[PDB]
């Protein structure tokens, strides 16, 4: 038991749920109909990859999730592509008119017609867990069903699941691949809305991940799948400890008590090595050392921001492949007497360590050159309040002019609504500068 | 005179499990729990952890309990896991988190009572019962929340039989969640009140024993819990085999604890030698009582020097001079007379037992009451206040129900209690 599930909400919700699925699959072994040749137990079981696959009589192992879009044009793709065998119809559900990139018409006025929908279908992959951890939520930022449809949903979970753990995986916005100038908006909306419903949220910051395919990659122009691959490698390092068991394999959710010391401050900086392209990767062996090393180069972040001049209150490394506890605590010993790693007077400066020995995974047709081992850092650090600010910014010089907020207005939404919002940004952004301060 | 052994969550049940492997050696049980051994004084004793079941067979008088199932189904798979009676495993499956709240209100507080049922089948089976004998950490959520929840309920139901606990102390050293201080002073603040004898167990000690002195670069939990079975091994000595001093636990209580919250031993074990030439290497009586009179023998990271000893039980295994032993023993109390407090005359109680454990021809077993143990609770408690100070990861608590107050209450306690040993260092 111990199960978890997926939902996949909009555009890029729904389109990195196919990459990780997929990826998923690879690592399992686990063929496009959902077949799985290794598993003798048919029907069921209680291995660790069963945290995110049920299992059928007939031996299709089917993802825990559920894929919700307000337009039907980007989930009718998985409907009829490589993996449709995988999903059972009912957890692909589609509107035929989406929010148009307006939180207001995510959360009120096209979102509460398929809200029951979406939840009875949630209720029916809940129902079939023996002992349901908690959810994982896909979704951007910017667009209007991922804003404002799944701070609906966020909401509406917390009242018939109660406190049971929701995570998040955040799309935020960037300049070079946004589709609409109010994403400043419902990234404010939604932050403000979910904030109190979300226990632990991982941000993806679209330029960071833009920039590491432009440069470690040489993508000249990185696309959505692009994107998406690298991303998938991120969320697959920080499921990996759920879906794989192993003596050294430390579980999420003890890192998350590491990781969340107020419940507010919960929001971790991802960092990810070696992304390397197949030329470069070539009669070229990185070492635990130097992926170790690679984790406090900003450039590497999931998000952009310093750590540097921040504040840490966590550091855990999750490693996967070729990877043993001596190089590590070699590797560590070098990083603490080099880099500029300053923690709050209030919380310990151990890295917490754990270690999956089942080896990255790519897929066919992909970008990254396949390693040996790999590290995810999960990091609490005042610096990632930088993405805050930035954003905060941006919804105040267009708010001050309340420019373009009559499509709000004309949907049912206040004014009040965007002050309060940003009023709580704000208490957010103290609360980052606060816990950085020094104790009496 | 039977005692009944609990072992409680992840840290609890792995060293516990290796306790039983090992005893079940010194005893000749195998893991069917046939004896097949070549002497009576394996088995003049064995009823004190053994039942006798049909067929002639050895069945450890231990309780198994986890608020998940995964390290108890090691245990079950383990080497002599068969040997454990099945009805004695209690789990349930949601686990603890690492969270004392969980362990000892709220996931804990929906299983103890069957913890509680397997406890009285147990003792109803004894002729006379002595007491209860806990392993368990105190960094953790259910070994530490729920194991001392299991002591309260357990002192209300037997209140007049002794409790002894085996309880691991956290360091940052070998640490698995930065709220390790909190589950633990909470613990700490109930151990005072609630048993007679704690054997104080470090892992920043263990972890130094296996590094510096094992030549151990890196030492994994098990190779940590080597050093505690066999430690374990040898202060029970007195329990399992026939002799004169220290031969049950009230006894033992009443030479060890001049006070009832000054209760928590430092335990030591010798020899400790590194693997190479020096491994087959003699040992005289003069060297073992020297080494397990030594620092970096104990395994609790206090230094003796530190302190003033209240109390010692000191415990000597295998074939040896009775009277080498007496004379050394002597030796050190009459050379180093300033570190054993003067107004408890003849503190120091020695015991020699024939049957060495395995591996060794020789060895020593030392457990001491010292004030210097302050220097455990110290570093907790500092750990604890920076933390505290700023309120951090206290939701995890006060989201089970928690308040405040009751971390305030704990932290008091357990600074009364360091308050308490200064005392008598100085007295
Ligand atoms: C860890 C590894 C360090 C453990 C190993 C054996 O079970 C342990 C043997 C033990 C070794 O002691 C040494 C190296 O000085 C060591 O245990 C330690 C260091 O704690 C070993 C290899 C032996 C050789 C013991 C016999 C004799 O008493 C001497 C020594 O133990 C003591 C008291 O120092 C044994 O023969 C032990 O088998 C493992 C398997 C290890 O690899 O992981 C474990 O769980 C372990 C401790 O069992
Ligand atoms: N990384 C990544 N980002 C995406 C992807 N698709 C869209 N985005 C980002 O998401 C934001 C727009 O939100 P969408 O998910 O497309 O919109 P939606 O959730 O479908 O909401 P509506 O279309 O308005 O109903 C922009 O910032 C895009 O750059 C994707 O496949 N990968
Ligand atoms: N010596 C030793 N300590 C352990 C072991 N497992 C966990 N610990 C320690 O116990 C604490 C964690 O408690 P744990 O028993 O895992 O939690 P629980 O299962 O909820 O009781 C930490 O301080 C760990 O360092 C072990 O096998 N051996
Ligand atoms: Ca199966
Ligand atoms: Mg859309
Ligand atoms: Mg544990």
């Amino acid at each position: 038991m111990r199960e978890c599930i997926s939902i996949h909400v909009g555009q890029a919700g729904v389109q990195i749920g196919n990459a990780c699925w997929e990826l998923y699959c690879l690592e399992h072994g686990i063929q496009p109909d959902g077949q799985m040749p290794s598993d003798k137990t048919i029907g069921g079981g209680d291995d660790s990859f069963n945290t995110f696959f049920s299992e059928t009589g007939a031996g299709k192992h089917v993802p825990r999730a559920v894929f919700v879009d307000l337009e039907p044009t980007v989930i009718d793709e998985v409907r009829t592509g490589t993996y449709r065998q995988l999903f059972h119809p009912e957890q692909l559900i589609t509107g035929k008119e989406d929010a148009a990139n307006n939180y207001a018409r995510g959360h009120y006025t096209i979102g509460k017609e398929i809200i029951d929908l979406v939840l009875d279908r949630i209720r029916k992959l809940a129902d079939q867990c023996t002992g349901l951890q908690g959810f994982l939520v896909f979704h951007s930022f910017g667009g209007g069903t991922g804003s404002g449809f799944t701070s609906l949903l966020m909401e509406r979970l917390s009242v018939d699941y109660g406190k049971k753990s929701k995570l998040e995986f955040s799309i935020y916005p960037a300049p070079q691949v946004s589709t609409a100038v109010v994403e400043p908006y419902n990234s404010i909306l939604t932050t403000h809305t979910t904030l109190e419903h979300s226990d632990c949220a991982f941000m993806v910051d679209n330029e960071a991940i833009y920039d590491i395919c432009r440069r470690n990659l040489d993508i000249e122009r990185p696309t959505y799948t692009n994107l998406n691959r690298l991303i998938s490698q991120i969320v697959s390092s920080i499921t990996a400890s759920l879906r794989f068991d192993g003596a050294l394999n430390v579980d999420l959710t003890e890192f998350q008590t590491n990781l969340v010391p107020y419940p507010r401050i919960h929001f971790p900086l991802a960092t990810y090595a070696p992304v390397i392209s197949a030329e470069k990767a070539y009669h070229e062996q990185l070492s635990v050392a130097e992926i170790t090393n690679a984790c406090f180069e900003p450039a590497n972040q999931m998000v952009k921001c310093d750590p540097r001049h921040g504040k840490y209150m966590a550091c855990c490394l999750l490693y996967r492949g070729d990877v043993v506890p001596k190089d590590v605590n070699a590797a560590i010993a070098t990083i603490k007497t080099k880099r500029s790693i300053q923690f709050v007077d209030w919380c310990p400066t151990g890295f917490k360590v754990g270690i999956n020995y089942q080896p990255p995974t790519v897929v066919p047709g992909g970008d990254l050159a396949k390693v040996q081992r790999a590290v995810c850092m999960l990091s609490n650090t005042t610096a990632i309040a930088e993405a805050w600010a930035r954003l905060d910014h941006k919804f105040d010089l267009m708010y001050a002019k309340r420019a373009f907020v009559h499509w709000y207005v004309g949907e049912g939404m206040e004014e009040g609504e965007f002050s309060e919002a940003r009023e709580d940004m704000a208490a957010l952004e103290k609360d980052y500068e606060e816990v950085g301060v020094d104790s009496v | 005179r039977e005692i009944v052994h609990i072992q409680a969550g992840q840290c609890g049940n792995q060293i516990g499990a290796k306790f039983w492997e090992v005893i079940s050696d010194e005893h000749g049980i195998d893991p069917t729990g046939s004896y097949h051994g070549d002497s009576d004084l394996q088995l003049e004793r064995i009823n004190v952890y053994y039942n006798e079941a049909t067929g002639n067979k050895y069945v450890p008088r231990a309780i198994l309990v986890d608020l998940e199932p995964g390290t108890m189904d090691s245990v079950r798979s383990g080497p002599f896991g068969q040997i454990f009676r099945p009805d004695n495993f209690v789990f349930g499956q949601s686990g603890a988190g690492n969270n004392w709240a969980k362990g000892h209100y709220t996931e804990g507080a929906e299983l103890v009572d069957s913890v509680l049922d397997v406890v009285r089948k147990e003792s109803e089976s004894c002729d006379c019962l002595q007491g209860f004998q806990l392993t368990h950490s105190l960094g953790g959520g259910t070994g530490s929340g729920m194991g001392t929840l299991l002591i309260s309920k357990i002192r209300e139901e037997y209140p007049d039989r002794i409790m002894n606990t085996f309880s691991v102390m956290p360091s940052p050293k070998v640490s698995d969640t930065v709220v390790e201080p909190y589950n633990a002073t909470l613990s700490v603040h109930q151990l005072v009140e609630n048993t007679d004898e704690t054997y104080c167990i470090d892992n920043e000690a263990l972890y130094d024993i296996c590094f510096r002195t094992l030549k151990l670069t890196t030492p994994t939990y098990g190779d940590l819990n080597h050093l505690v079975s066999a430690t374990m091994s040898g202060v029970t000595t007195c329990l399992r085999f026939p002799g004169q001093l220290n031969a049950d636990l009230r006894k033992l209580a009443v030479n060890m604890v001049p006070f009832p919250r000054l209760h928590f031993f430092m335990p030591g074990f010798a020899p400790l030698t590194s693997r190479g030439s020096q491994q087959y290497r003699a040992l005289t009586v003069p060297e073992l009582t020297q080494q397990m009179f030594d620092s970096k023998n104990m395994m609790a990271a206090c230094d003796p020097r530190h302190g003033r000893y209240l109390t010692v039980a000191a415990i000597f295994r295998g074939r040896m001079s009775m009277k080498e032993v007496d004379e050394q023993m002597l030796n050190v109390q009459n050379k180093n007379s300033s570190y054993f407090v003067e107004w408890i005359p003849n503190n120091v109680k020695t015991a020699v037992c024939d049957i060495p454990p395995r591996g060794l021809k020789m060895s020593a077993t030392f457990i001491g009451n010292s004030t210097a143990i302050q220097e455990l609770f110290k570093r907790i408690s500092e750990q604890f206040t920076a933390m505290f100070r700023r309120k951090a990861f206290l939701h995890w608590y006060t989201g089970e129900g928690m308040d405040e107050m009751e971390f305030t209450e704990a932290e008091s306690n357990m600074n009364d209690l360091v308050s308490e040993y200064q005392q008598y260092q100085d007295a």
